[PDB]
């Protein structure tokens, strides 16, 4: 009993297309040559599922109505990937600071991606960490996954060259 | 957790050397992302 009901999207759903079509279509290979994340061109994907929660919705509209009236009413609104082993927390009971990287380069925040394959990289935690609960392989192509494609308010972006 | 640089709500990484790389995003505030879509997926062995 969160509030959050996961509604099944169908293959032929217009919706279900166009974020497959998303995930695939951002794909890229990796300096590291698919350590962390694998070694792959494209995924199987398996299933799609529309994440609904009325409070966490309205804690994200209510903060995105705030940053779009300190930027001239332009929220920035982009839709991002975000792979974390915290999924089932975040879909239940939203994001907040546990889902943050202490450690990361652009400081102790949430990270998100447009090219899918990167979010990729942090399924299984900082690095791929140890791979797949069952083989312990980073590459596994048995184990399934799960990502988030993600609503996100951008605000007023600095801009960072790396 | 940290804040966003003063005047600021997020920050974008640019992608500098790789040529192939898009931007990478980082907030401060967990209220703003919502978690749209759960996506359940293998990747696939190249042939
Ligand atoms: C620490 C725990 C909670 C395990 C964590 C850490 C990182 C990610 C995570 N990180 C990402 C990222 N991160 C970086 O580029 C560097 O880690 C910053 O130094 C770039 C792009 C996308 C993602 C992304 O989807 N998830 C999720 C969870
Ligand atoms: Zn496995």
């Amino acid at each position: 009993g969160s509030g959050t009901i996961l509604i099944d999207l169908s293959p032929d759903d217009k919706e279900f297309q166009s974020v497959e079509e998303e995930m695939q279509s951002t794909v890229r290979e990796h300096r590291d040559g698919g350590h962390a994340g694998g070694i792959f061109n494209r995924y199987n994907i398996l299933k799609i599922q529309k994440v609904c929660n009325k409070k966490l919705w309205e804690r994200y509209t209510h903060r995105r109505k705030e940053v779009s009236e300190e930027n001239h009413n332009h929220a920035n609104e982009r839709m991002l990937f975000h792979g974390s082993p915290f999924v089932n927390a975040i879909i239940h009971k939203g994001f907040d600071e546990r889902h943050a990287y202490i450690g990361g380069m652009f400081g102790a925040g949430i990270y998100f991606a447009e090219n899918s394959s990167k979010s990729n990289q942090y399924v299984y935690g900082i690095g791929g960490g140890t791979g797949c609960p069952v083989h312990k392989d980073r590459s596994c192509y048995i184990c399934h996954r799960q990502l988030l494609f993600c609503r996100v308010t951008l605000g007023k972006s600095f801009l960072q060259f790396s | 957790m940290a804040h966003s640089p003063p005047g600021h709500h997020s920050v974008t990484g640019r992608p500098s050397v790789n040529g192939l790389a898009l931007a990478e995003y980082v907030i401060y505030r967990g209220e703003q992302a919502y978690p749209e879509y759960l996506i359940t997926y293998q990747i696939m062995r190249p042939e």
